[PDB]
This record gives structure tokens, sequence and C-alpha cells, in this order.
RNA sequence: CGGGAACCCAGGUGGAGGCCUGUAGCGAUGCUGACGUGCAAAUCGCUCGUAUGAUUUGGGUAUCGGAGCGAAAGACUCA
RNA sequence: UAGCAAAGAUCUAACGGAGACGUUGGAUACUGGAGCGGGGAAGGAUUUCGUGCCAACGGCACUCG
RNA sequence: GGCCAUAACUGAAAAGGGGCAACAGAGAACCUGGGUUAUAUUCCAAAAAGAAAUUGCAUGUGG
RNA sequence: CCCAACUGCAGACCGUACUCAUCACCGCAUCAGGUCCCCAAGCAUAGAAUGCUCUGGUACAUAGAGAAAGGUACACUCAGGGAAGUCGGCAAAAUAGAUGCGUAAGUUCGCAAGAAGCAUUGGCUCUGAGGGCAAUUGCCACUCAGAACUGCUUACGGCGGGGAAUCCAACUGUAUAAUUAAAACAUAGGUUUGU
RNA sequence: GUGGUAAUGCGAUUGCCAGGUAACAAAUCAAUCCUCCCACGGUGAGCUUUCUUUCACCAUAAUCCAUCUCCGGCUUUGCUGGGGCUUGGGCCUUUUUACUUCUCGCGUUGUUCGGGGGCUCAAGAUUGAAAAAUGCAGCUCUCGUACUGUUUGUUGUGAGUUCUAUUAAAGCAAAAACCUGGGG
């Protein structure tokens, strides 16, 4: 709630950044296979627990 | 951060409050000794 | 208008250690810790455990800095014996 | 904060080297002398015309 | 002998405050002013009188100030001019009205 | 157009809570142009965002009984609901009534009767 | 303590107790109530048992698979 | 189609809006200080905030989330 | 060659190796006032909005 | 020499938003479940009971139009009779608070017992006492008691049905989480064995 | 280091030993605290066909300083001492209680101590500083502008203080740091 180690804090911060959409300069690339991010977590759906 | 300020921006720093943001990035608030105007550094540093 | 209060610090438990409720000059009634008033300087438990006169019940911080004559009389075995 | 109960010791500790400021105060029923040393503020509250005297110079 | 007066601002000059108005501030100050025990006649209990606008009385018993603030607020309501002026103790013993 | 923000923090400036802040409805573009708790403090100073008076929870009904329950007309055989040792305790009508018989006999060792065997005989 | 050569008659005081009523807490008797494609892979309602205790509860900490732990139901050990 | 039936009844103005919705005012309420309160631990870790937005998600809807 | 001073490198007795384990035990030097869209016993700068306590090292008035 | 008091400089690391629940956690989910702690107003009242209120919070749990049958209720009454219902008084009623009067059998003398059983309750004006402050009547108390007065024999809420027996277990206790709360387990006691 | 017959007062330091604090379950009971009430007096808004005043507000933080003078002496020039606030303790000095006395607390007990002064002790108040320029807020007027009010008393309940009873074949943690002393 208020106690999280800094290491456990560094690992949720690395997840708050991974939870951004694919930028719309990626899907005009020549031959990419990416249309969606397909690794977006939602805090309710699935939990990280770390 | 105080030493670094003085080494980079030749201004004094009194209170350096810090915080590790929810991005893993450590912000820093820095009082400039009331003798170095802060609005004369953001205009120098180009903020 | 009867405000309720908070445990201001990070301990929100009612242990005999916290024991906090005072009105404020801003009328923002809010509660503060106490000191745990220690029993004072005593004789040895074997020898009829009794409080020593001329000695105070200072805590670890008050005792560590106050003068030495606040905790001992000028006798022999003063501050250990009555 | 201490309250100097003296005109000699006050004018001594009020004329010291710290002297962050000396805020002249006017309040009902008295006139108060707040010297701001580095760690206390020493007051000398008085009920007399001696307020305006030691106000000009101190 | 507490002197608890009552003022009159622009709602005296600009507002319609004359004998037709203040003569109700004279009657009610005796007819609506309560007395000890039995209420009403206000001449034998606590001395009162009228002036230009100062309506101070002279009482030597338990005798309040917010008391007059609603007697007038009932007089300022018996004239329907409850919005045309607001009673207010601008002093330390007398009240001073003002418009809105 | 929605005044949720200006109403949330004006209740945090007036320090009252909602259903106490009165946002003037006849003008919202005045309130909507606030978007900051200093631009709202200015608004509070002006007409637009008063705090309405709290309420009048009467108590004269209670002091009507408190006036009629110190001299008489107290509870009766059918108003009691708890035992007399629970309404008027037994252990404290002795306590007081015995403080008094001792607060009176220490009064009577000042200058009253012999106070050795006419005090502790009693 | 009052009152009468034994120790009874009563008056208080005091506030004990795996005592009683009862709130929370913890339980789950009855309705074989209501749900039974649930609110719910065991819940809901009312009733009900207990409620200073061999009590309830938090965190920590011990003991587990041919084993542990059990006021013992072969109960419980991540449905 | 079963159903969306335990737990608080929304009523109105004028306002916004592409439009039952929201906001403000007023009204009647409900929680009722073992709370639809204010703070924490465990746990969750951006859910906070603002400004948008309204495709699908909020078992009705939404201009709101 | 000793007034005085830091330092080296020895080595004075001294039994019982360390080390974790408590965000409810112990311990723990700060209190109000106020100017965030969201943080405040955390922020406020010099009529510190103030007022304290306190640890470290220092210069120096007291013996 | 040594310390304080006065100054002077500096005071580092991490946590800190939000949540803590009928939307944030676990339950597959915005689930009627579960989940530790603090703060805790007024009145009725023995009162964390229950009822209602001030503060704070909330009226986006689908909504509308209606008299079916049938159904479900923290929903009711029901003439006369009163368990004839039913495996069975299951359910429901009833009992009820307070005060006063009384209260058997049995018994391990503690109990049984709130036994059973009666009786009075309102509202009102009063009159009684019951107390702190000094040379006798001055000033800072709502509790009970009684009187008449009047009027309900019709009145929130909350709040035991009781008695007589037989059986079993002595008792409070625990216990088959998700059909078994018992007469089972425990238990104190008693004895035994080993050492 | 030096004073008081004595309880004990006051002044500016490095290793052993001995103690102490930390360190203690729940009870019952009396003041602060805060909550609430009431009587206050003051402010704002509410009611008014009526009837009346209902409700709100009135705040004092940590950390400090000293018990103002009763009195010497009512301020000569001000001593002999600047002691005092009270009620719960623990004691100290000085004079006593034996015919059973006595002191007790709401209460299960104290003496084999009973009064007069003192010494401390922890609650706790008080003046003073902080501290009013704060803050709540009304106002006369016009974020400017000023000033007028900056009030305590009562009750009741409560949390700790108070008294290291009661269940005990239950007796109701430990340690650091810290503190004092003996030797130093
Ligand atoms: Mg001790
Ligand atoms: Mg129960
Ligand atoms: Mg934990
Ligand atoms: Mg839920
Ligand atoms: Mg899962
Ligand atoms: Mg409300
Ligand atoms: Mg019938
Ligand atoms: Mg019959
Ligand atoms: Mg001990
Ligand atoms: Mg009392
Ligand atoms: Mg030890």
């Amino acid at each position: 709630g208020r106690f999280k180690p800094l290491a456990v804090k560094k690992k949720y911060a690395k997840k708050m950044n991974q939870n951004k959409p694919v930028p719309y300069w990626i899907r005009l690339r020549t031959g990419n296979r990416i249309k969606w991010n397909e690794k977006r977590r939602h805090w309710r759906r699935t939990k990280l627990n770390y | 951060i105080k030493k670094a300020m003085r080494k980079l921006y030749q201004v004094k720093a009194v209170k350096v409050n810090t915080l590790i943001r929810p991005d893993g990035l450590k912000k820093a608030y820095i009082r400039l000794s009331a003798a170095h105007d802060a609005l004369d550094t953001a205009n120098k540093i180009g903020l | 208008s009867c405000p309720r209060v908070q445990y201001r610090r990070r301990m929100h438990y009612a242990t005999r250690g916290n024991r906090m409720m005072v009105r404020t000059p801003g009328n923002k009634l809010v509660m503060q810790k106490r000191a745990k008033r220690s029993q004072g300087i005593h004789t040895p438990w074997v020898l009829g455990h009794k409080r020593l006169g001329g000695t105070k019940a200072l805590r670890h911080i008050d005792a560590r800095l106050a003068s030495r004559h606040e905790k001992s009389v000028s006798r022999a075995y003063g501050g250990v014996l009555s | 904060p201490r309250e100097i109960k003296t005109l000699k010791e006050f004018l001594a500790i009020c004329s010291r080297k710290d002297a962050r400021c000396v805020k002249v105060k006017h309040n009902p029923s008295a006139t108060k002398f707040k010297v701001r040393c580095s760690r206390y503020l020493y007051t000398l509250v008085v009920n007399d015309k001696k307020k305006a005297d030691k106000i000009e110079r101190s | 002998k507490k002197v608890f007066k009552i003022d009159c601002s622009i709602p005296a000059a600009d507002g319609i405050f004359s004998e037709d108005v203040l003569g109700n501030f004279e009657q009610f100050f005796q007819d609506n002013t309560k007395l000890n025990g039995r209420k009403g006649k206000l001449s034998d209990k606590v001395r009162l009188s009228m002036n230009d606008n100062v309506l101070t009385i002279s009482t030597t018993m338990a005798y309040r100030k917010k008391y007059f603030k609603y007697l007038t607020k009932k007089f300022l309501k018996k004239k329907d001019l409850r919005d045309w002026i607001r009673i207010l103790a601008t002093g330390k013993g007398t009240y001073q009205l003002k418009y809105f | 157009v929605s005044l949720k923000l200006q109403a949330r923090l004006a209740s945090s400036i007036l320090g009252c809570g909602r259903a106490r802040v009165w946002l003037d409805p006849n003008e919202a573009v005045e309130i909507q142009n606030a978007n900051s708790r200093k631009s709202v403090r200015k608004l509070i100073k002006d007409g637009f965002i008063i705090r309405k008076p709290v309420k009048v929870h009467s108590r004269a009904r209670w002091r009507k009984m408190k006036e009629a329950k110190d001299m008489g007309r107290h509870n009766g055989v059918g108003r009691r609901e708890g035992s007399r040792e629970a309404r008027m305790p037994s252990k404290e009508l002795w306590m007081r009534r015995l403080r008094i018989l001792r607060r009176l006999l220490r009064k009577y060792r000042a200058d009253k009767k012999i106070d050795r065997h006419v005090y502790r005989d009693l």
C-alpha cells in the first residue's frame, strides 16, 4: 500500500512504461508484423504481484 | 545534486528534495539559495 | 461539527506505545503521540523495589542530555540507593 | 524561545553577532522586542516609554 | 445602564425611513419590545428613548445585544425590506444597517 | 459546462464539503473559467460560490424536557426500562453518600468534638 | 457491622464466577425458509448457540506426504 | 426466452449536448459515527489528477466512468 | 637539545565465532499557520509562514 | 587541561500518488462471500442495543405501464373453535421492559429462580427529602418517594411462553469448512502401568 | 566541586563492577485532556400568517520561563530567604498512641505510625515567552482599504494518571541503547 521495496518499485515502473500503445509511426514501416500491442496489461484483468 | 548544480550551473542549492517517480526516474527540486534567481537559469539553461 | 481524527504518523495501531487528542490554534483538532512516561529511578528489585526521591523519570532522550544531578542525590550510592 | 528578563543581558544578547533581524512589535498593553538569533528568538516585553527609546538605536 | 443603540444607513435617506417607518420603530420598541416576565409595555422596566436614528436604551439588568438584532430583523421584516438592508453590529454595543 | 472540478476544490477551499458549497447556477461560464483553486478562491470572494449555512438541528425540544425534568415530571413507573441499580447505580449512591459522611467527619476534627473516640467510634 | 455464657438473626460493603441477559466478535439450531442455469463451485433471511473466556483476532514463527496436525469427525493440510 | 426482482424512491427547473446523460439550483430522501464517513496494514500499482474521448468495456443507458 | 604535536608500526588485559528474524514488541531529535488540477507533520525564503528539538565537525566567550 | 552554553557549516538512503472495498484486494467478474487497525456526534434509552437526526458521504444497483394465476417476504389481520393439523405445536402466535408482592418440588445448600404466580404503569400540577461555598439561612443538584389532578383500559421500538415428567451426558467447552452439533470428543475426578 | 540536623540542593570529562531505566497481563476509583451539555456574555445567518428566538462561531501547537507576592519592608537604598499554585504520593525533622487505641479508602488495612514545618515526586494548573500581524471570522466603507469582538465559566462521559484487588498447580517477555553509582 505504502511499503514497496525500491526494487519492487523499479519493477512496476518498468511495467507502467511497457503499457503504452504502439506509436503510429510503426505500422507504416515496410514489413512489420505489428498492428496492436498485444502485451497491454490492465490492472484489473491481470495482476503482476511483483 | 548540490555539488553537481554548482559544478554545472554555477548557482548555490539549499534544499534538494528528491523523489523516485513511478517511472524509475529520480526527480529533483532545487532551491537556488534565494540569491540566484531560478527564472534567470531556466532562461539560461533554456528551459 | 464533531470532527474525527487520524493516526497522523505511519503507525495506525492502538498499542500502549502510541496513545495519542488536542485542539489546534487553527481549530483543526488533530491528535499527537505522547511520551511513554517511564517509571523513574528505583532501588534494586531485590531491595524493596521503590522509587528514589530526588530523581526524575526522564526518558532515554531527556536522561541522555539532562544534568547528572537530576537523577542522583549527593550521597554515597546516590541514584541507586535510598 | 526565551524572554530576556533584563535590560543589560538583553542589550548584550540583543547586540550579538547573529542578529538575523530585530522585528519591532506593537501590541495592546505592551511593546515587545523580538531579536532573532540563529537558534532562539529572545523577547524583551516592556510597559514604558522605554520602547521608543531603545527602538531608534539598539 | 447599558446603551445599546441602532444606526441608520442609506436605507434611512435613500430608503423610505420616516415617521411612517421609524414610528413603527418607536411603537415596536415599546409594543414589540418584551419586558421582564409579562412582555409589552416598555416604559417602567428598562429606560428607552429615540434620537435622530440612535435608538439606545438604558437598562441595568440582564440585557442582550443580539436581542435587538432580531427585534429589528422582525421590524425589518414587518416592512418587507429584509433585502433592502441587513442589520449588522458594526460597533461594540450598537448595530448599523446597510443595503445589499 | 460541467462544474465538478470547481465544486470539488471549492469544497476543499471553503473546507466544508459538498451540499455546503453553493455554486451560483445563474452563471457557470463565470465558474467554469476558474479551473484552479486560486481562481476559485477569487470566485469565493465574489458572489458566485457561497457556502450555504449548515443546518438547524433544533434542541429546544430537549431543553423543554430538561426544563421539565429538573424540578419535576421525571420518568414514571412506565418510562423506566432498566433496573434501578442500572439507572441510579447502587455502588455510587453509596460512594457519594459515604464521601459525604467522611468529608463531614474530617470537617469535624478541626474544632468539633473529641475526634479520637467520638470520631473513629463513628 | 448493627443486636444477644457458645456463635445465630439480620444491615450494608465489596464485585468473584470456564455464572446469567445481551452488542460486536465468533459460531451455525430451526425453518428440513429462500436460492439451487445462485449473489454464492455452500450464499441469503429470520430464528438460534456463545459472548472474561479451555475466548476471538492480527503479524511473525514452528510441524507436511508411505507425512503433518488433530478437545478425534479418519477431520484438516491453497475449492 | 429465462431473466436483468436481496440491498437507497428520484423530483424539478435551465443548462449543456448530435441526442435516456451529465452539471448546477431547489426539493424529498438514504447511509446514521460498529456509516455508501475520514485514515492505514495485507494485497493491488497508476486505479490518483486534469483535459479529452464514447469505438468496446461499466450485465440498462450515458454527453459519465 | 629538550619545549610542544600529529602520525606510524608495534601490542594492555579482556572466554564464550559471525549473523539474520518485529512497517503492531523495544526503539525513534517537529510543531502549529498557509500559498496543489492531483503531494504535504514532506512544499513555503529572508519582516525563512514560522517556531523548536537534535547529530556530526568545527572555531571561539566561562573555569 | 576538560566540558558546557553561543555561533558556523552540514544533516545522507528508501517509502510517500491512489486504494483498502456492495467498483480497486481474494473469489475467473464492477460477485449479496471473505478481509486487520484507528477516529466515533445528538435524542429516546441500562445502552457501541434498536429508532430517528447534525457533520461527512450518497441518491448513473435498468427503467416504465398495469389488480391475473402462482409465487417470495427483515408483511399483515381474520368471525367461531383452539392442535381436532402433523411423524411431530413444525411454523406462527404468545410471553416480554420496570417496579413492587410472592415463589414449590428437588438438591451436590451454592441453586432450582426471572420459578410459577400476581400487581402497578400515562399525562399533569405539585409537595417531600437527597448537596458543594461562613460569621444558619445563603448559592451550585437530577434521583427517588407520595399526593391529588386528569384519561388509555386502544397505542414506536426493543423485550423470557411457562409447568410436569422420562432418557442420555455431570457442567462451560470442542467438533464431520460443503447434508450429521449429538448421547460423540474433551473435561475435572478415579485407577493402572513404565521409570 | 560546594551547601542544608535531615529528607536532599546546586555548579562546569576516557576502561571494570554493581544496580536502574527500557519492562509489562485486565480490574475498581479521583483532577487535567479532549468530546458533549448547560449557564454565559458577544458575532453571522435563519424563522415570522403567526409565536419566537432556534442554529452556527467564539480557536491557542510543539519547545520553553517562573511560580506575581502573601512576606521581609505595602516599592527609603530594600535587605534576613525572592518560599510559595494545590491534591495524590514517598519520605525528613521535631514533639506523641498502652485505659486499645487509632490512620484509613467506594474496597478487600495501616500502626506497635498521632499533629506542626520541611525535602522532594508526577501528574496538573498558573503567569510569561511561542502568540497574533496567525486563525475563525464579521464589519464601516468601498483582491486593494481600514478597523471596532477576540470570553470564560459549569456538568457528564470518556481515553491516560492514580492504588506493580482478583483467576491463578496462569504470577502475567527479552535485549540494545541509555542512566546512575562503587572503584577512579
Ligand atoms: Mg520500572
Ligand atoms: Mg449472537
Ligand atoms: Mg505486516
Ligand atoms: Mg463484494
Ligand atoms: Mg486466481
Ligand atoms: Mg446529511
Ligand atoms: Mg381465528
Ligand atoms: Mg385456551
Ligand atoms: Mg519491571
Ligand atoms: Mg465525582
Ligand atoms: Mg538488562
